[PDB]
RNA sequence: CACCUCGAUGUCGGCUCGUCGCAUCCUGGGGCUGAAGAAGGUCCCAAGGGUUGGGCUGUUCGCCCAUUAAAGCGGCACGCG
RNA sequence: UGCGAAUGCCGGCAUGAGUAACGAUAAAGAGGGUGAGAAUCCCUCUCGCCGUAAGCCCAAGGGUUCCUACGCAAUGGUCGUCAGCGUAGGGUUAGGCGGGACCUAAGGUGAAGCCGAAAGGCGUAGCCGAAGGGCAGCCGGUUAAUAUUCCGGCCCUUCCCGCAGGUGCGAUGGGGGGACGCUCUAGGCUAGGGGGACCGGAGCCAUGGACGAGCCCGGCCAGAAGCGCAGGGUGGGAGGUAGGCAAAUCCGCCUCCCAACAAGCUCUGCGUGGUGGGGAAGCCCGUACGGGUGACAACCCCCCGAAGCCAGGGAGCCAAGAAAAGCCUCUAAGCACAACCUGCGGGAACCCGUACCGCAAACCGACACAGGUGGGCGGGUGCAAGAGCACUCAGGCGCGCGGGAGAACCCUCGCCAAGGAACUCUGCAAGUUGGCCCCGUAACUUCGGGAGAAGGGGUGCUCCCUGGGGUGAUGAGCCCCGGGGAGCCGCAGUGAACAGGCUCUGGCGACUGUUUACCAAAAACACAGCUCUCUGCGAACUCGUAAGAGGAGGUAUAGGGAGCGACGCUUGCCCGGUGCCGGAAGGUCAAGGGGAGGGGUGCAAGCCCCGAACCGAAGCCCCGGUGAACGGCGGCCGUAACUAUAACGGUCCUAAGGUAGCGAAAUUCCUUGUCGGGUAAGUUCCGACCUGCACGAAAAGCGUAACGACCGGAGCGCUGUCUCGGCG
RNA sequence: GCGAGCUAGCCCUGGCCAGGGUGAAGCUGGGGUGAGACCCAGUGGAGGCCCGAACCGGUGGGGGAUGCAAACCCCUCGGAU
RNA sequence: GUGGUUCGUGGAGCCAUGGGGGAAUCUGGGCGGACCACCGCCUAAGGCUAAGUACUCCGGGUGACCGAUAGCGCACCAGUA
RNA sequence: GCCCGGAUAGCUCAGUCGGUAGAGCAGGGGAUUGAAAAUCCCCGUGUCCUUGGUUCGAUUCCGAGUCCGGGCACCA
RNA sequence: AAUGCGCAGAUACCGGGAGGAACGCCGAUGGCGAAGGCAGCCACCUGGUCCACCCGUGACGCUGAGGCGCGAAAGCGUGGGGAG
């Protein structure tokens, strides 16, 4: 489901907004929000280090739980599903039985009411977090730790999902949303299922303004500049690239690979 | 039109003020030079 | 060609204003004619005055339309910012 | 150590010259006064201008410009007796207004800690930091000049110390709260405004009429408790308890109960309200201006009504909307002859600002500069509405040179016989059209548009009839939206002012946007969207020597880089060269390893030099791949039963020889190509043809509704652009 | 070494946008059907929607050119949730 | 791998030292310009040490130094207006 | 107007160290066929563009000329 | 035959793994459906049809322009997938 509009204005022809049906709560859990400093892409020198960033709606950080073992075997009821302006996915507010409320990244399928729990115990059911080694092969799973106790860092974007392909000693074989096959330690936790809000990828921004609301300032092609600014700058009219296509900093940008070859993690990767 | 001097009494002392100079080594040298030359005022005249 | 001007002599056309030349487009005078008349042809005298309005192109020019006695050619820093 | 030159330097004085100017075309005239001196100062009258301002109040800036008295050398674009100028004197009063003895924001700083040749850079806590949060004063009078500051009336807040009554009290710690978007919006009020036949008031009867429910002026403001009338906030109990980094009886969670669109508690707003003030015109006062009287002033009724208040109100939406303290609660140590809470009394309540200008002669612009400067108020009538326009109240102003005159010429403006784009690069400019209501409206279209398309008709006033609302009561009054019929006047009824000219047809760009501050606003940039590529997270990338930071408190539906640029239909062949990608072999290759063998000296033992194989990375070579990677995408001769042409053949070269579609095009040199169309006449324009000097598919190709202060062509309407000028 | 008191971007916190038009979704009702899609009304009040002041601009033209002005003035024009 | 020295890789020692390796205590070590041999000179990897040397904000004494456009930017209430 | 390249069998073209020049197609003669093609066997003509010159000797080397092709004609 | 693959270790053979599509034998000239069509196996939801019985209704029938629904392959849109 995704909302379309009649063309009562241009750019409304193609505009497309998400379907907010699975949303249950509007204002968030007051005890679970922090303010987030908006950078505008500037570092701690006052300099831009990521271009074309800034403006866009004020946002409130929802402090969310990517380590699920700190409540082993305590279960919780799924209280709400709410909009989170800080990720593509939607978050689920869950009430633990001991009274703690936490934000979880809400898997596909999960809806208000069901029990959820983390731990080596845990039935294999959407929402439950478990160490990988006890998650049966061929289970789709998200919010995956990359190293034990360092927090979930894998598959957390809307409709993403990893899948367990096999086991090797302390490690297990994962296929990531990027199709790469990597070994991950068995002790790494993972809530089972896929992320959901899976239609994120079909919203059609529609107009320039909509890009601004997400804090994306306009983005100017090197071809449009002068040689002082860009490797593609200058010429007379238009001009093709005239050289291997490059970034403002002059490195090749079609095919040229950048992963550090000597990286220690090379030992645990096997795909593309 | 809108000219280049837009006075602001906070700005002035925040920018060229005595305590402003004294933090940067460059600015302590401004005072050093201004005294050695014998300026009547090392820092711009301001009014809180 | 490179003589004045590079401590600067604003460069095309149009508009306004003209003025001069005559190697005369018209009008005036004439010779010859393969000049019957009428209309021409070509050469001579003659610079007083006249020498249209529009389409196209920045155009000068040129080509068209409609007329005309005729729709002259040149020069004046390719006259005149 | 000798000056005539250096567009030499400093200074002085000429020329232009009694010349241009005297700074908005809002505008002046007269009378009286003053003074040596008056167009220019004071005063009266008349006239004009602003009035969503050119009036009034905040804030920033400025810093005595404020008030008074005495001055006029200079400053004042003239004059000056005047001044924002000279001299002197005076003037700014706060527990409640602003800010500090309160809070935190970005950011700064910064114990701990990390980094850096030095200087220094980073940095969790903490601290600093405000037009945000918190917090108790309204109204009149008074001064030459301050006033929510003094005075008066009424009312509050905090600290300290006492009583009295309560209660396990008690933090910098736990929890609640503070606390939050945009658009639309209900009800009830308040500000503000209009009317009144009613209440009050000096007075007036003019010039033809009018002694009338005549004209003119005014009919309020602040206000504790208690009371109403609106609204907002909030469930009440008992058990369990592993969470809120100790403890909580508090919060969270669970289970019971009662309560439930309320109530009851609170809390704000509004009204009333003790009391306290104000209180016009006009007239007389001598003020530059205030006073007296009007007066024992009256102080009421109705209507309109916020955008403001009740306010954390309600609905919808997606882009998802600060923090911290005060405040409440909870418990920890500690203490409970403490402490806190609740009332009531007495005491105590500091620092700084406070004048004046403040859309401008006091600020920013070298100037008393036609420029620039944020928030609030901003009345009345009419115009459909309105902060629009015309007039006008309160208020403020006539712009610090004047007097004449009545040429050319210039600027700004009005009109123009006949013609109507003939003007010119171009309808440049100006005209025309202009509001509201109603009738009506094509191609095409992405079905929304195109549309205000086009094109018309109506519009004033008078009398009669008459339907709804809102408020009152269902009734009158007062408003609001109207509907029907008769008639009046003019050239003309949106009678002034504000207020689209319209159509057809191409190019380009999809679109709203953006840009060369100050000669370019565009077909340029951006843009949603498409593709390629990188990147597994201590990500890639960027800044930094580093620490560190951004990326991102994100995680492949994510992030970086590149090109293309809605959408529709599509995007062909070439990997030889270059780039990127993949190749655990081979060749080459640096340090290093390794030392066959040579050498210098020594009597030697030695010491010390070179040094061949061979082992040696990345890179290059080599082998592959790769086109939304850099890029490329042919020639000549022949041939069909009329000619012409060539579907067909021959052959050279290449990595391969340009597919669809478009084509004298923003590309066509020859060129004003040739043909058709428009015109009387068309180097432009539109349609075609193909010989494409020198189109062609993401430096995209061909189209496309809608959009455009873009650029081209045509026409209608209308005009001083023109014939061709004239008058003012 | 001094500069973001002009200007460009971003960050924090506040403020502003008269008045008119148009009339998306969603409701609700009616039709429709086996059930729907859908159709019609009324309500509703969306939009880098329309007209137009403030406000932000700077299209064409005229003036100005030792200017009122080292970028101004007048008419006109664009945007204006 | 570099710096210093007249020494720019040169036959390149000496002094210093970022990296690696890594001793000896007099029969020990360093040096006399690659190296070896002889012959000599010194005693590293700890430290202190007046004077003779440099400068002129300041005080004095002198001038084939200036004399108000000179002389310090300033003879004067100048690092001021 | 200024430079570079080419011209060889009837067509499209290789080539040369200075001496005897070839390829493919076309064409000719034979074969196969009922008869044409396609196929098989056999066959070059070349004054290597003109002209001058170097040579013993020149298609070959040189200098000009005709012709063609390509690139150029910029600030102005 | 050649392109192609192969000492950079191929084919052929063993073991591990990933992935997609189609379901041998049964299988038939057989079955079902209105047609297009339907094939491994398991479960759920569901349509038609046949028979037995002679119980119920009582002509409620047949056909069917328009309308509505289904409709092999290829093809088109948005996403996914991609072994042959
Ligand atoms: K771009
Ligand atoms: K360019
Ligand atoms: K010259
Ligand atoms: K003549
Ligand atoms: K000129
Ligand atoms: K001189
Ligand atoms: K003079
Ligand atoms: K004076
Ligand atoms: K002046
Ligand atoms: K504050
Ligand atoms: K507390
Ligand atoms: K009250
Ligand atoms: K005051
Ligand atoms: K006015
Ligand atoms: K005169
Ligand atoms: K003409
Ligand atoms: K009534
Ligand atoms: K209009
Ligand atoms: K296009
Ligand atoms: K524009
Ligand atoms: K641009
Ligand atoms: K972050
Ligand atoms: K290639
Ligand atoms: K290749
Ligand atoms: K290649
Ligand atoms: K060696
Ligand atoms: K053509
Ligand atoms: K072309
Ligand atoms: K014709
Ligand atoms: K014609
Ligand atoms: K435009
Ligand atoms: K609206
Ligand atoms: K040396
Ligand atoms: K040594
Ligand atoms: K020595
Ligand atoms: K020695
Ligand atoms: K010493
Ligand atoms: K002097
Ligand atoms: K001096
Ligand atoms: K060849
Ligand atoms: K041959
Ligand atoms: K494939
Ligand atoms: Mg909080
Ligand atoms: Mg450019
Ligand atoms: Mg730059
Ligand atoms: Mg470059
Ligand atoms: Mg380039
Ligand atoms: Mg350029
Ligand atoms: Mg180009
Ligand atoms: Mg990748
Ligand atoms: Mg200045
Ligand atoms: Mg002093
Ligand atoms: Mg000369
Ligand atoms: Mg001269
Ligand atoms: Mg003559
Ligand atoms: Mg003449
Ligand atoms: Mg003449
Ligand atoms: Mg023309
Ligand atoms: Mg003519
Ligand atoms: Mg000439
Ligand atoms: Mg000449
Ligand atoms: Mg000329
Ligand atoms: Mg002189
Ligand atoms: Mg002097
Ligand atoms: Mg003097
Ligand atoms: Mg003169
Ligand atoms: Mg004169
Ligand atoms: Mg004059
Ligand atoms: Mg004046
Ligand atoms: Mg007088
Ligand atoms: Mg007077
Ligand atoms: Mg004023
Ligand atoms: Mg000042
Ligand atoms: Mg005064
Ligand atoms: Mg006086
Ligand atoms: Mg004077
Ligand atoms: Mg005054
Ligand atoms: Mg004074
Ligand atoms: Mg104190
Ligand atoms: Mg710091
Ligand atoms: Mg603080
Ligand atoms: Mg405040
Ligand atoms: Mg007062
Ligand atoms: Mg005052
Ligand atoms: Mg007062
Ligand atoms: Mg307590
Ligand atoms: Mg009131
Ligand atoms: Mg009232
Ligand atoms: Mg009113
Ligand atoms: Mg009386
Ligand atoms: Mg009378
Ligand atoms: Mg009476
Ligand atoms: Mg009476
Ligand atoms: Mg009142
Ligand atoms: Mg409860
Ligand atoms: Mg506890
Ligand atoms: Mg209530
Ligand atoms: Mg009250
Ligand atoms: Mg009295
Ligand atoms: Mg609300
Ligand atoms: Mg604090
Ligand atoms: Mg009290
Ligand atoms: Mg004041
Ligand atoms: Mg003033
Ligand atoms: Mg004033
Ligand atoms: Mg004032
Ligand atoms: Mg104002
Ligand atoms: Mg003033
Ligand atoms: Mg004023
Ligand atoms: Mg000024
Ligand atoms: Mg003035
Ligand atoms: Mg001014
Ligand atoms: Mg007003
Ligand atoms: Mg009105
Ligand atoms: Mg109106
Ligand atoms: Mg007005
Ligand atoms: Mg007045
Ligand atoms: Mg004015
Ligand atoms: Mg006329
Ligand atoms: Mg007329
Ligand atoms: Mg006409
Ligand atoms: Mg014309
Ligand atoms: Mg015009
Ligand atoms: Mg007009
Ligand atoms: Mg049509
Ligand atoms: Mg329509
Ligand atoms: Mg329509
Ligand atoms: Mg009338
Ligand atoms: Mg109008
Ligand atoms: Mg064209
Ligand atoms: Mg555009
Ligand atoms: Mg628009
Ligand atoms: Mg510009
Ligand atoms: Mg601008
Ligand atoms: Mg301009
Ligand atoms: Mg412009
Ligand atoms: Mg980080
Ligand atoms: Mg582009
Ligand atoms: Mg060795
Ligand atoms: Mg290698
Ligand atoms: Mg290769
Ligand atoms: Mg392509
Ligand atoms: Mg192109
Ligand atoms: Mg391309
Ligand atoms: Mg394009
Ligand atoms: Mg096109
Ligand atoms: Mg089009
Ligand atoms: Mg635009
Ligand atoms: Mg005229
Ligand atoms: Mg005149
Ligand atoms: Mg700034
Ligand atoms: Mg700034
Ligand atoms: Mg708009
Ligand atoms: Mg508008
Ligand atoms: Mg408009
Ligand atoms: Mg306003
Ligand atoms: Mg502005
Ligand atoms: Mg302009
Ligand atoms: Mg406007
Ligand atoms: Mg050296
Ligand atoms: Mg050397
Ligand atoms: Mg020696
Ligand atoms: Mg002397
Ligand atoms: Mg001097
Ligand atoms: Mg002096
Ligand atoms: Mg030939
Ligand atoms: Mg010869
Ligand atoms: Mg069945
Ligand atoms: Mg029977
Ligand atoms: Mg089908
Ligand atoms: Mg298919
Ligand atoms: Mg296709
Ligand atoms: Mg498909
Ligand atoms: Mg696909």
């Amino acid at each position: 489901a995704v909302k379309k509009f009649k063309p009562y204005t241009p750019s409304r022809r193609f505009m497309t907004v998400a379907d907010f049906s699975e949303i249950t709560k509007t204002e968030p859990e007051k005890s679970l929000v922090k303010p987030l400093k908006k950078t505008g892409g500037r570092n701690n020198q006052g300099r831009i280090t990521v271009r074309f960033r800034g403006g866009g709606h004020k946002r409130l950080y929802r402090i969310i739980d990517f380590k699920r073992w700190d409540k082993v075997g305590i279960p919780a009821k799924v209280a709400a599903i709410e909009y989170d302006p800080n990720r593509s996915a939607r978050i689920a507010l869950l009430h633990y039985v001991d009274g703690e409320k936490r934000y979880i990244i809400a898997p596909d399928g999960l809806q208000v009411g069901q029990q959820v729990v983390a731990g080596p115990d845990a039935p294999i059911q959407v929402g439950n977090a478990l160490p990988l080694r006890f998650i049966p092969v061929g289970t789709v799973v998200h919010a995956v730790e990359l190293e034990p106790k360092k927090g979930a860092k894998l598959a957390r974007a809307a409709g993403t999902s990893a899948q367990i392909q096999g086991r090797e000693g302390d490690y297990v074989i994962l296929r990531l949303p990027s199709g790469e096959l990597r070994k991950v330690h068995g002790e790494c936790y993972a809530t089972v299922g896929a992320v959901g809000n899976a239609d994120h990828k079909n919203i059609v921004l529609g107009k320039a303004g909509r890009s601004r609301w997400l804090g994306r300032r306009p983005h100017v092609r090197g071809a449009a500049m002068n040689p002082v600014d860009h490797p593609h700058g200058g010429g007379e009219g238009r001009a093709p690239r005239g050289r291997p296509p490059a970034s403002p900093w002059g490195w090749q940008t079609k095919g040229l690979k950048t992963r550090k070859r000597r990286k220690p993690s090379s030992r645990f990767i096997i795909a593309r | 039109m809108k000219r280049t001097w837009q006075p602001n009494r906070r700005k002035r002392a925040k920018t060229h003020g005595f305590r402003a100079r004294m933090r940067t080594p460059g600015g302590r040298k401004v005072l050093k030079r201004r005294r050695q030359k014998g300026r009547w005022r090392l820092t711009p005249a301001v009014r809180k």
